C-alpha cells in the first residue's frame, strides 16, 4: 500500500493521487491547512460535524 | 428504526421530516445546506401538500429548537419507476433558508472516487428516522439511528426477490433484530471518516423489516453527485 491506499495518504478529507504524489482537499465550508492536509472549518455549523452547542 | 438506539442530544443534525396537512411525519430527509434537502423520489407520492420540519427529537412535545419549511421546487429524477424503485431519488428547495443551530447541521455531500473507495470499503454506515420499531408496530416518537454494516454485493443479489441496479447498495444483517422500516424511507445513510459524518445513502426499499436472510436497500449516492450538484444550482 502506497500514497493514498496507506492510510489516507495522512489527509483529514478527501485523497487524490496526481503525478505519483498525494494530493489532499476538502468538502465545501472547509479550507485546507498550511501543513496541506488538514481540513479547517471556515464558520460555525460546518458540514459533518455533531453539534455541541 | 428497528433496534439501534436513540439519538442523543445533537448526534444526528442532519435529519429531516417531511411531515403532512395533519404535521405527521411519513418520510425522511438528509439536510445537504440552508436551502437543499436530500430524499427518495417514492414518498412524493405519499402526500399531496407537504412540509419539511428540523431540530425535532421527541414528536410528543415542541421544545423549542424545531423548525418548519415550506418547499419553493421539488426536484424529482425523471427516471424513477414505481417498478423496480430505481433513480429513488429527489432534492427538495426550500421557500427560506434553515437557521443552523443545535440540532440542525447539514451533512457532508463527498467526492465520487474517494467514497466508493475510502467510505464504502468501511465496516459500516449509521441510518436513521421517525420510523416503525418493529414490523407491524406504530411510528417511532423519538429519532433513532442504528449503525449497519456495508453488504457484499453478490450476498445481496442472491438474497434479494427483486432485481439490485447499480444505483443501489445493500446494509445490516442477515438475521439480527436490526434495520430500517416503514416512515424512515427518504432518511439518511451516513459515513463517519475521522470524526465528520458523509452522505452515502438514501433509504429505500427492503423486503418488510428485518427478516432473516433479508437486507436493506439504500440509493447508491455516489452514483448520484453529479446530478444532486446540477440540482443545486438549477
Ligand atoms: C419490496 C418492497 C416493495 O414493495 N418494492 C420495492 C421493489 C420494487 C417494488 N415495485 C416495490 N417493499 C415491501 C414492503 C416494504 N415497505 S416497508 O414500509 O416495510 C419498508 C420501507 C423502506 C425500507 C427501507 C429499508 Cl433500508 C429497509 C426496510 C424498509 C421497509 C417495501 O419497501
Ligand atoms: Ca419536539
Ligand atoms: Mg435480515
Amino acid at each position: 500500500r502506497k500514497l493514498c491506499s496507506l492510510d489516507n495518504g495522512d489527509c483529514d478529507q478527501f485523497c487524490h493521487e496526481e503525478q505519483n504524489s498525494v494530493v489532499c482537499s476538502c468538502a465545501r465550508g472547509y479550507t485546507l491547512a498550511d501543513n496541506g492536509k488538514a481540513c479547517i472549518p471556515t464558520g460555525p455549523y460546518p458540514c459533518g460535524k455533531q453539534t455541541l452547542e | 428504526i428497528v433496534g439501534g438506539q436513540e439519538c442523543k442530544d445533537g448526534e444526528c443534525p442532519w435529519q429531516a421530516l417531511l411531515i403532512n396537512e395533519e404535521n405527521e411525519g411519513f418520510c425522511g430527509g438528509t439536510i445537504l445546506s440552508e436551502f437543499y434537502i436530500l430524499t427518495a423520489a417514492h414518498c412524493l407520492y405519499q402526500a399531496k401538500r407537504f412540509k419539511v420540519r428540523v431540530g425535532d427529537r421527541n414528536t410528543e412535545q415542541e421544545e423549542g429548537g424545531e423548525a418548519v419549511h415550506e418547499v419553493e421546487v421539488v426536484i424529482k429524477h425523471n427516471r424513477f419507476t414505481k417498478e423496480t424503485y430505481d433513480f429513488d431519488i429527489a432534492v427538495l428547495r426550500l421557500k427560506t433558508p434553515i437557521t443552523f443551530r443545535m440540532n440542525v447541521a447539514p451533512a457532508c455531500l463527498p467526492e465520487r472516487d474517494w467514497a466508493e473507495s475510502t467510505l464504502m470499503t468501511q465496516k459500516t454506515g449509521i441510518v436513521s428516522g421517525f420510523g416503525r420499531t418493529h414490523e407491524k408496530g406504530r411510528q417511532s416518537t423519538r429519532l433513532k439511528m442504528l449503525e449497519v454494516p456495508y453488504v457484499d454485493r453478490n450476498s445481496c443479489k442472491l438474497s434479494s426477490s427483486f432485481i439490485i441496479t447499480q444505483n443501489m447498495f445493500c446494509a445490516g444483517y442477515d438475521t439480527k433484530q436490526e434495520d430500517a422500516c416503514q416512515g424512515d424511507s427518504g432518511g439518511p445513510h451516513v459515513t463517519r471518516f475521522k470524526d465528520t459524518y458523509f452522505v452515502t445513502g438514501i433509504v429505500s426499499w427492503g423486503e418488510g423489516c428485518a427478516r432473516k436472510g433479508k437486507y436493506g436497500i439504500y440509493t447508491k449516492v455516489t452514483a448520484f453527485l453529479k446530478w444532486i450538484d446540477r440540482s443545486m444550482k438549477t
